[PDB]
């Protein structure tokens, strides 16, 4: 319905939170490693009874009190250790994040030339294997020119997590860019373009393939669904992390953003505009990848389910083999990983701007509010000596290893901790007005028994039964050893057991002396808590 | 190493039907567009069609929309040209094109023999 050209420039602001590296590159490789057709139920599952009612439940928790993912735990200052574990997810994704931005970099690069390099087997990186889509009897093991170009000459790929080898300069020169470019914005800190640029993008990508060859395979395997894989626990646990993940629940950024926000906004209106828009995207962004596994299928020989079942690199075999079939190919290359890189950097940006912010809000005012430069700086310093080892010659077993353990199901369990804590110990009853105080109208009977029953319920479950079910990770059939499982749980629990350390560390600072009421003492609201000065019903 | 042979002209009357066929080899003709034109008589080379890979999406000249429908069997590495409703003006020397892209910011076309086709 139309609004004199203002509301829809609220419309478009939002649509370009939707959209980013979490759907366009993370989306479809999730959904390729548990198989379309069985990934698509659980995750609209999990978006629907625990995702969307997360993301509003963080939104409107920072709205109402307007204080960071850390100084908002002032409902129950022993659950600070849910906002220091959300800055532990924020610190591991901050520094894979940016090697993704490295290969987005190295591609848009690497495309300023008269032919795109990943289009034939005539190259030195090359095997015999090297199919060509553009190029006798020769192998019974066929590649892509585009999977031999990212594994053998981006990735000189070394055989296993010890192998670090050599780092790679120029992915290393990327990650000097790609921090730069984020530091700099920090100190500068037209949505048209920003918001629309990747749908066109999307969608020449999209009509170019779905017009290919076997497209419907791919398209196919995408939307069959799979009701025989349906009781796996790590296609649930996946499903979950991605669900969470690309809301950006329990990074903790959501909480310290929305504390900017007007008392009074709608923070549901935003909270369905975001989630319907970005589950659409991803369904988009998947549904283009799978148009051209189609391709890649029947060009290669093989079943659909077999032709690129990487983890990191999917968007960097699939995305560059269909844009070879474009007309006037490199253009739409440039155009492509520039699309990638202010998706990426946009991200960065706001996790960096929360990062950073909350750091700032723990801390004695003055002298660190000096320090604001110097702080920012000495996380982007700390962000690019992090990321080496995920520009060595192993730097993609490692990034798969922070992907799908340190920033994947410990992001559900967290903010599931909160949804008890904020439901059962602050009470259901007591959030609910507080909601209405700025609404004006209470939480929709689904969200109040998504929180208060669903959401623990079915992230109880899928924990308990992940443990049971647990097989050791592989990257397309290199098997991960004992000793990087046992790193992927440390990195997994860094961020989880922040709650019960910081609840230790409470009571034994906080009054009682006492079996119990210290608990009490500590569980209770802070004197401080609620909203600024004149927003009060009760204070 | 490319190479487009197109078969199927002739002489026709007005009204008829003709299939032009043209048979390719040297390349994975699956992964590429296939396009037909035709040279008229003291007239420059003129478009008429393309096809898909897969063929979903088949486009026309405005001069031949709903009169000649192209179709593709890309395990024989053919494309045709189904001629229908065929008139005077249709008499031209017809050939079969692929443009290979290269992956860069220019394309190579490739031309077949050229087959006449004669509306009486
Ligand atoms: C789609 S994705 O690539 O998977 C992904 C995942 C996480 C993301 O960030 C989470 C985070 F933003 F929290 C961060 F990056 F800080 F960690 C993003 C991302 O850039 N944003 C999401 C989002 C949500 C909003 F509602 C929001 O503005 C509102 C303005 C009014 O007041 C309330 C907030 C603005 C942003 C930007 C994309």
């Amino acid at each position: 319905r139309g609004n004199w050209g203002n509301q829809i420039e609220f419309v478009l602001t939002s649509v370009g939170y939707a959209v980013g590296l979490g759907n366009v590159w993370r989306f479809p490789y999730l959904c390729y490693r548990n198989g379309g057709g069985a990934f698509m139920f659980p995750y609209f599952i999990m978006l629907i009874f625990c995702g969307i009612p997360a993301f509003f439940m963080e939104l409107s928790f920072g709205q109402f009190a307007s204080q960071g993912c850390l100084g908002v735990w002032r409902i129950s200052p022993m659950f600070k250790g849910v906002g220091y574990g959300m800055m532990v997810v924020s610190t591991y994704i901050g520094i894979y994040y940016n090697v993704v931005i490295c290969i987005a970099f190295y591609y848009f690069f690497s495309s300023m030339t008269h032919v795109l390099p990943w289009a034939y087997c005539n190259n030195p990186w090359n095997t015999h294997d090297c199919a060509g889509v553009l190029d006798l009897t020769h192998s019974l093991q066929r590649t892509s020119p585009s999977e031999e170009y990212w594994r053998l000459y981006v990735l000189k790929l070394s055989d296993d997590i010890g192998n670090f080898g050599e780092v790679r300069l120029p992915l290393l020169g990327c990650l000097g860019v790609a921090w730069l470019v984020v530091f700099l914005c920090l100190i500068r800190g037209v949505v048209y373009f920003t918001a629309t640029f990747p749908y066109v993008v999307l969608t020449i990508l999209f009509v170019r393939g779905v017009t290919l060859e076997g497209a419907f395979d791919g398209i196919m395997y995408y939307l069959t669904p799979q009701w025989d894989k349906i009781l796996e626990a790590k296609v649930w646990g996946d499903a979950a992390s991605q669900a969470f993940y690309s809301l950006g629940c329990a990074w903790g950024g959501l909480i310290t953003m929305a504390s900017y926000n007007k008392f009074h906004n709608n923070c549901y209106r935003d909270s369905v505009i975001i989630s319907i828009t970005n589950c659409a995207t991803s369904v988009y962004a998947g549904f283009v990848i799978f148009s051209i596994l189609g391709f890649m299928a029947n060009h290669l020989g093989v079943d659909v389910s077999r032709v690129a079942d990487h983890g990191p690199g999917l968007a960097f075999v699939a995305y560059p083999e269909a844009l070879t079939l474009l007309p006037i190919s490199p253009l739409w290359s440039l155009l492509f990983f520039f699309m990638l890189i202010l998706l990426g950097l946009g991200t960065q940006f706001c996790l960096l701007e929360t990062l950073v912010t909350a750091i700032v809000d723990e801390v004695g005012n003055e002298w660190i509010l000096q320090k604001k430069t110097y702080v920012t700086l000495g996380v982007a310093v700390a962000g690019f000596l992090l990321g080496i080892p995920l520009t060595s010659q192993a730097g993609i077993y490692w990034l798969l290893l922070m992907d799908n353990y340190a920033a994947s199901f410990s992001l559900v369990v967290i903010s599931c901790i909160m949804c008890v804590a904020i439901m059962y110990i602050y009470g259901h009853r007591n959030y609910f007005q507080d909601i209405q105080m700025m609404l004006g109208f209470p939480p929709p009977l689904f969200f109040q028994i998504c929180w208060r029953f669903v959401s623990p319920a079915i992230i109880f479950f899928i924990l308990v039964f992940t443990v049971i079910q647990y097989q050791p990770i592989t990257y397309n059939h290199y098997q991960y050893p004992g000793w990087a499982v046992a790193i992927g749980f440390l990195m997994a629990l860094s961020s989880v057991l922040c709650i019960p350390l910081y609840a230790m560390f409470r009571l034994a600072r906080t009054d009682g002396d006492t079996l119990l009421q210290r608990l009490k003492n500590a569980t209770k609201p802070s004197r401080d808590w609620g909203p600024a000065l004149l927003e009060h019903r009760t204070g | 190493q490319v190479q487009l042979v197109e078969s199927g002209g002739g002489l026709v009357q007005a009204g008829g039907s003709l299939r032009l066929s043209c048979a390719a080899s040297g390349f994975p003709v699956y992964a590429y567009e296939m396009y037909w034109y035709r040279q008229a008589p003291g007239k420059e080379r003129e478009w008429v069609a393309a096809i898909s890979s897969s063929g979903t999406w088949a486009g026309y000249a405005d001069s031949v929309k709903g009169r000649f429908t192209i179709s593709r069997d890309n395990a024989k590495n053919t494309v045709y040209l189904q001629m229908n409703s065929l008139k005077p003006e249709d008499t031209a020397v017809y050939y079969c094109n692929v443009k290979d892209w290269g992956a860069s910011w220019a394309y190579y076309d490739y031309w077949g023999q050229g087959t006449q086709v004669t509306v009486s």
